[PDB]
């Protein structure tokens, strides 16, 4: 049915002024959609920042406010702070009802970027006896936090059977993630080669095997 | 849709005066929802209060459902204007006057669910005798009513029940719109009476109100022992200059008539 | 300060139905309606419903009809929501969400709950399955397959080798969790130097061991 | 819109020679309502400071049957609350200080009703309080003091004072 | 305490009509509407009627509509019903059930009379026709037909008349049947 | 039209939980049915227990209370008593009137349990004679009260002895043409049947 | 009755009206009710007041003669309420 | 049945502006009942009181039967709106 559509993730330095947006499927962001903003902060830190007519949560901080630039809901955090990289959904009210936003991951920037180190393992001899195939893609060292991960076999992309997990900070503040594919047994005799390929900040990391 | 749904149902042969069917030939099982929404003006003279409140009645018309089922029509359609529907012919035994409020448009909700289960909800305006006993009047509580039954329906044809879940609700600026009075305890009863014209089903709420204090303190008990601490300071003077003491007296006693009247 | 503390963590088989609860502080309960979003691992966040805790009245989202059924116990402040007929797809985490208006519907969210973890599985109790993951820098890792109940413990060489190692969140692949756990050293260091991965997975008593070998 | 007062008591359209009503229909199908209306709306009062008081009073707005799926008020963008010029010039007791224009939607037992809120606030005049309660018993007061300069020995003439000053005060509190 | 005494038993003939009463006490009388309840041997307990004291409103049973008429006369606190055109049908006994509540129909019952036990009959005194019945320890019968183990059973109603046996195990066996009303004793010999 | 059923008869100790059910012919017991329970002692002594919406009578025990178990009309005794023992009789009403049920005979036990001693008479000759046979099966001994017999028949209303065990008598009558059998009891328990 | 704090409905009657009117001779009911003035209130607030007011009036023929002033003030102040109470 | 009765007795030639026929000609009598709910409002200056009770009439109208001797047909029949009554 009705759909919101936000930015996958967006970048901005300490200090400066960025914007997210919330687009409504079904036409321009209308007063009587009331569009909602909710932040997440990492462990599941949810608290709301706009909402309503033009009302906002208690405390939340000035730099923080909201528009309806072109015909969509706008977030604007002018003198963006270390503390406010987080996830942002935004949620839109039609007729009797919420529907949130895929979130925008907002980084504040308090490293430099770093590409991520994929490594792509074949599925070990050992549980092929189980007559299954797992094909592990360990992603890791890579900042912002945010990577697509496609899986393509033979040429042809992958539709079915993969699992990406979320990127999650590791100890030297940057993030890490891993994918994986499920095969049966038969399959991996069946297809020769297979290759796990990750987008991060535009450039992309292909790692391949036969 | 909707004003197809409302077609479909008159274009038959559907008589709003007659009494909705029932599967064992029973009576017509009316749940009623009672908000009030104001308790003001009660008198304790003519012995009555005025209370502002929203009826809901809900009932089961077979001949109304559209969906049954449904799952794939709306859930209830609004029943817009220039469509009879009988509707339980209730009244407010003790009420002395009544109101119904259509300003701009009438005050009133009917829904019909699929299920031919019928909401009716309209906002009124009541002003209930209520039999007030002024034993301990400074220090008393009252407990006032509003009785709903059918007028010309029976117990054959018609019966009152309280919605299961908070059959009496209260908006939440009530008690501030009551200065003088705190409701503490609310009821709801049945009343159902046997009449010379037969048995009537009868619902009964019941509010029950303390009378605020602090007023009379302030108004009655704290300026008469202020009037009889004055009448002592007469004890003090000399027996000689009786004058003053009589002054006292007498104004003190003379003022107490007055505060009472 | 307002707070929301939500039950906790909750496991049950599909069919069955279970309450969780959301035990409001810090403010007149019965002023603000409370709100419950479901964030599940599949898709996003969902509005499941809203109720007036001084009204006791309620509005759902039609996919939630019947689903979930909210409630409010006024003596004791806190806002308790029923699931019905439980299934894999109701595997999730569950938020309580304030309105921002006093005594009033203003339509924006003030504070939430920690959350509540949901996990629908009729699943038993099984140990981990561990599998080696071998291919300047080389990397080794290990793949624990078809456990449940969570959680696991990995460590390398039984604790040695603590430098760059990385253990993943966990994914529901077969209705049984599944993590794998990577490391990075040196190459003359393997096959050269032995190494291997300990698994430990508490909810069976399974701490098995498995070599990296090329 | 079959818009009603939740806060009405009594109610009154104007119908004389002819109803009180304006409506408009735009070629692009927008329309214009207007209507006079009188009404007796409730507005609980707080005296705790009575004499130098203020109150908030308020007319609420919103739809009876249909939901917030049907019907949405909204108020005008710009100058949703407009006074008329002789309003403050038939309101003598009081001074129209300060008006506010708000949403009050709320969450009933039968669904989610849109409604609107317009608060006006009502400074009390104080001048009447000023010479029918503070300075008459400041007079009061002060003559309840001229006996003191009495001769101690006339005590007939100090009690009526005294007790005189009181009663009266306790007259005008009444 | 409250209390509601009856009139006495009744032997009427068919085609008569006749009152019986219910005298309350205890309570505030025109407070509390009055059920009327009949017990027969030959079905179970039926709802006759009620009468509210105060209103001297009615409402009957469609069984009992013209069968039964309820009054009350409030000066003496009692409720009456009567019975028309009694049968053989109408010999039962009736009940009189006070409602619950006060000065409103709570429909619930508090308490109920003794009774009063009407017989609507057409039959003259009949001699009892005694007929002997017979098969360690062997048990006779002793059959009374129309009118150490001393069994006695009770007495049935077969055809507008009654009919008992009697056992009686032991290890010359008579039986003696004597009627008072009728003035006939008989002997019946138990043989083999 | 409308029936009221109840068990025709329960068991139970003193100091346990017994349930009498009230079910009604046309649908589920609701609670425009006002289902009303009524007590009789021995000598027809009737009194109110339970009734009207959720009320009861004055006095009533309370131990006894009411509900709706399934889609008919319960009467729980929580902690039945010795006195407790007698005839129960619900009513459901209708529309515009009442209808009571057959009633349930509850016993509380006091006596250990006995098997009804049976004894079928066939007719006489001087009945054959009278052109009408009658046939008598006398039951003695047994407890508690409560016996059913199964063969025009007429089966007296148990009362108890000199040793307090119940007993009663059978009637099933023919003609003398008719003429030219067995009698069963079944006791909470075993069938006693004799040809 | 319970709604009717300050009477008393002692006696009902049911009458015919029925009149000869100058357009004919209209059938005509009369329902009549007798309301008797309930009396603790004027016992309370009229007769009770006043026999304490003449009382007072009394207690001034305790006070020597010559103080009038006493006597006076007594005799005018009971009186003037008087008044009042009867207004 | 109900609306099937009403029916009958409205599908004829009735009026209901004619008073109702009698046997010898004689008038319509009009039995009436009367309900006292409340009295109140006792006015002594305006010399008048308010009460509000339920009246009850009730007078033979031959054209509206439709069971006379009924005893198969129900007693009486609510009368539905739309339906007019001489009264
Ligand atoms: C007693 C009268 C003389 C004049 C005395 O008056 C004063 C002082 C001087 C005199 C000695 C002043 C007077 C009070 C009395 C004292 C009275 C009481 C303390 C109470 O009453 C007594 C007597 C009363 O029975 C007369 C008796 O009730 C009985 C008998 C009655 O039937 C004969 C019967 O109906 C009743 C049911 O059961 C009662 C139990 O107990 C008290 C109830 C009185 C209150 C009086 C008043 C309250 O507000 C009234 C009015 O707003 C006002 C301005 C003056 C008051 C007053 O008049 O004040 C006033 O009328 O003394
Ligand atoms: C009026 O103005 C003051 C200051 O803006 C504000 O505090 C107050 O709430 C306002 N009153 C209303 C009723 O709008
Ligand atoms: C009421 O009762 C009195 C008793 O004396 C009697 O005189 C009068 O006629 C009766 N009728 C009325 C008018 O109420
Ligand atoms: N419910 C009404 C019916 C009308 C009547 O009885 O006359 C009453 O009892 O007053
Ligand atoms: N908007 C109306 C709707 C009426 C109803 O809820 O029954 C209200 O104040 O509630």
């Amino acid at each position: 049915q009705a759909v919101v559509t936000q930015e996958s993730a967006l970048t901005t330095s300490p200090g400066e002024t960025v914007t997210l947006t919330c687009r409504s499927s079904t036409g321009a962001v209308t007063t009587i959609n009331f569009a909602n903003w909710v932040q997440e902060k990492p462990d599941h830190l949810f608290t709301g920042l706009i909402g309503g007519i033009n009302n906002r949560a208690p405390g939340v901080p000035a730099r923080f406010s909201g528009s309806l630039i072109g015909d969509k809901a706008a977030l604007t955090i002018t003198g963006a702070q270390t503390e406010d990289e987080a996830i942002y959904f935004c949620a839109l009210w039609y007729s009797n009802h919420w529907v949130f936003g895929g979130g925008t991951k907002l980084t504040v920037l308090g490293q430099p970027k770093s590409s991520p180190s994929v490594t792509l393992f074949p599925p070990s001899s050992e549980e092929l006896e189980t007559n299954k195939a797992t094909l592990v893609c360990t992603i890791t060292d890579f900042y912002p936090g945010v990577v697509t991960v496609d899986w393509k076999v033979d040429g042809t992309p992958v539709t079915q059977g993969m699992e990406t997990t979320q990127p999650s900070k590791q100890s030297n503040n940057k993030y890490m993630a891993s994918s994986y594919l499920t095969l049966t047994a038969r399959a991996w005799e069946r297809h020769s080669s297979y290759s796990c390929q990750v987008t991060h900040e535009g450039h992309t990391v292909e790692k391949s095997l036969s | 849709s909707d004003s197809k749904i409302l077609a479909h149902l008159f274009t038959s042969g559907y008589d709003f005066r007659v009494r909705p069917p029932t599967d064992n030939g029973g009576p017509v099982v009316v749940s009623v929802n009672m908000l009030l929404r104001t308790i003001s003006k009660i008198d304790v003279v003519n012995m009555e209060y005025s209370a502002q409140l929203t009826l809901r009645e809900s009932w089961i018309d077979k001949r109304l459902s559209y969906g049954v089922k449904g799952d794939g029509q709306p859930d209830f359609v609004i029943l817009t204007v220039g469509h009879q529907i009988w509707m339980p012919d209730t009244f407010f035994p003790n009420e002395k006057q009544a109101y119904k409020h259509t300003i701009d448009k009438p005050n009133v909700l009917i829904r019909i669910h699929n299920d031919g289960t019928v909401l009716y909800s309209v906002r009124i305006s009541l002003v209930l005798s209520c039999p007030m006993y002024l034993q301990y009047y400074p220090m008393d509580v009252q407990q006032c009513s509003i009785d709903l039954a059918s007028y010309a329906y029976t117990t054959k044809d018609i019966e009152y029940l309280w919605k299961e879940h908070s059959p009496l609700q209260l908006k939440v600026g009530l008690s501030s719109s009551l200065p003088s009075f705190q409701l503490t305890n609310t009821s709801t009863t049945y009343c159902t009476s046997v009449t010379n014209t037969g048995i009537y089903s009868c619902l009964r709420t019941t509010i029950q109100l303390k009378r605020e204090f602090s007023f009379y303190l302030l108004q009655l008990y704290i300026p008469s022992c202020m009037l009889v601490i004055v009448s002592w300071v007469s004890f003090w003077f000399d027996r000689t200059a009786i004058p003053a003491r009589v002054t006292l007296g007498v104004t003190t006693l003379l003022t107490m008539t007055a505060q009472s009247a | 300060e307002v707070q929301l503390q939500q039950s906790g963590p909750e496991l049950v088989r599909p069919g069955a139905s279970m309450k969780i609860s959301c035990k409001a502080s810090g403010y007149s309960f019965t002023g603000y309606t409370m709100n419950w979003v479901k964030q599940s691992h599949g898709k996003n966040l969902e509005w499941i419903g809203l109720i007036n805790p001084y009204n006791g009245g309620t509005s759902y989202n039609q996919k939630f009809k019947g689903k979930a059924t909210l409630t409010v116990d006024k003596s004791s402040s806190t806002a308790y929501m029923e699931l019905l007929s439980l299934t894999s797809e109701d595997s999730a985490v569950y938020y309580c969400a304030r309105d921002g208006d006093y005594y009033r519907y203003g339509r924006y969210f003030d504070y939430w709950g920690q959350g509540t973890t949901l996990t629908v599985s009729s699943a038993k109790t099984t140990p981990p399955s561990v599998y080696p993951l071998a291919p300047s820098m080389v990397t080794l890792g290990c793949l624990v397959k078809g456990y449940f109940p969570e959680p696991v413990t990995v460590t390398w060489n039984s604790g040695s080798l603590s430098s760059g190692v990385h253990t993943f969140p966990a994914v529901l692949q077969s209705d049984l969790y599944t993590l794998s756990s990577s490391v990075t050293v040196p190459s003359s260091t393997w096959p050269s130097e032995t190494v291997t991965c300990n698994v430990a997975h508490p909810a069976s008593s399974t701490k098995v061991d498995k070599k990296i070998v090329p």
